[PDB]
């Protein structure tokens, strides 16, 4: 499953 | 036997025939068995073995995921651009993360790319990013400051990653554990001759030319492995040799499915 | 890609599923890896004309960030029929057709 709560650069 | 969980993210400025404006694969030892993008706007299975081990929750949680991966994505090539102060234009923001399962010990990796250049990459040891120009050495910073980006991308490749990836093998063993045998065939023009193995699984093979037994290494040219519709692989060696020296030439093929090396002759 | 490097070109191979026996019924597979951007033109051809029923698998890509494409079709590949696989990338200054070696 993917990694959720990603953040911009 | 080793085995690996991929997620490929690719977002662009300017899609394109085949190329929407953000992907998301997934793929379990090479082989792809998720999808999403922001046309379809969910996440889909690929192959059949997922659909039959997983709830609906696991759907609509992926595709909340990547809904919302779409959006970052979208700001990551605004900020892309304003960082290395471009026009409008084509770009390309790129992300990989994964995990490997081998022989007890683990492995695992995020990195992101711009362009097809190398930007930033997490180093999971000390729990930094390590930024490949200036315009990254700003995100490093932001990461960093965060306090918790590194922790909980260590703690996702090294515990959940990994207990993903256990499932997915077992929900896939019997395509993914399986082995195929090669259909090998011998050609020759003018001499070049020409060893093809069609069908094959898993993907490692060694096939190589043999001179009255003797292996021609620095003779060999080989192809780069690759995948036949059906996940089973294609692999060829040519060898350029006299056309009197024929029938002093074998193909050896080295193969999981294979208890002995195979010979084949034209 | 090397830094200041701008893009990559494909690199092809077009082969079929089982070894090739005229009449036989097949699949033509064109595995295009190694191009950036992701923009590309992959077209099956039977004698310059687009073959029926092609599929384009899901792009993966390797770590120096380049693509990978397999594009395949059922066919009946025969004595005289001319198979090729065409792709135009912006990083080939025309398209290039790469033909099928059916090798009977």
């Amino acid at each position: 499953r993917l990694i959720q709560n990603s953040i911009t650069i | 036997e080793p085995h690996s969980l991929r997620y490929f993210y690719t977002a662009v400025s300017d899609p394109s025939p085949g190329v929407p404006q953000f992907v998301t694969v997934g793929s379990v030892d090479g082989e792809v068995f998720v999808r999403y993008d922001s046309e379809t706007r969910k996440m889909e299975p690929r192959v059949d073995w997922i659909v039959a081990n997983v709830d609906q929750q696991y759907w609509d949680r992926e595709t909340e995921t990547s809904r919302g991966n779409e959006q970052i994505f979208r700001v990551n090539l605004d900020t892309a651009r304003e960082r290395y102060n471009q026009s409008r234009g084509s770009h390309t923001w790129q992300c990989m993360h994964g995990c490997d399962l081998e022989d007890g010990s683990i492995r695992g990796f995020q990195q992101c790319g711009y362009d097809g250049k190398d930007f930033i990459a997490l180093d999971k040891d000390t729990l930094t990013y390590t930024a490949a120009d200036a315009a990254a050495q700003i995100t490093k910073r932001k990461w960093e400051q965060e306090g918790t980006v590194a922790e909980q991308w260590k703690n996702y490749l090294e515990n959940t990653c990994i207990e993903w990836l256990r499932k997915y093998v077992s929900y896939g063993k019997d395509v993914l554990e399986r082995r195929e045998r090669p259909k090998v065939r011998v050609s020759g023009m003018e001499l070049t001759l020409s060893c093809r193995a069609h069908g094959f699984y898993p993907p490692p093979i060694s096939i190589s030319w043999l001179k009255d037994g003797v292996v021609q290494e620095q003779e060999t040219k080989r192809g780069s492995t690759v995948p036949n519709s059906d996940g089973t692989y294609h692999a060829w060696a040519t060898i350029d040799v006299l056309p009197g020296n024929r029938d002093k030439y074998q193909c050896r093929v080295e193969h999981a499915s294979l208890p002995q090396p195979g010979l084949f002759s034209w | 890609m090397e830094f200041g490097q701008a893009k990559a070109a494909p690199k092809v191979q077009v082969y079929s599923r089982h070894p090739a026996t005229a009449g036989t019924e097949n699949i033509l597979n064109c595995y295009v890896e190694g191009f950036h951007p992701p923009k590309i033109d992959i077209a099956l051809l039977k004698n310059g004309e687009p073959m029926k029923d092609v599929k384009y698998n899901d792009m993966s890509f390797g770590d120096d960030w380049t693509f990978q494409r397999l594009v395949y079709a059922p066919f009946t590949p025969t004595k005289s029929d001319v198979y090729t696989c065409r792709v135009d990338h912006e990083a080939f200054t025309e398209p290039q057709s790469f033909r099928w070696e059916p090798d009977f």
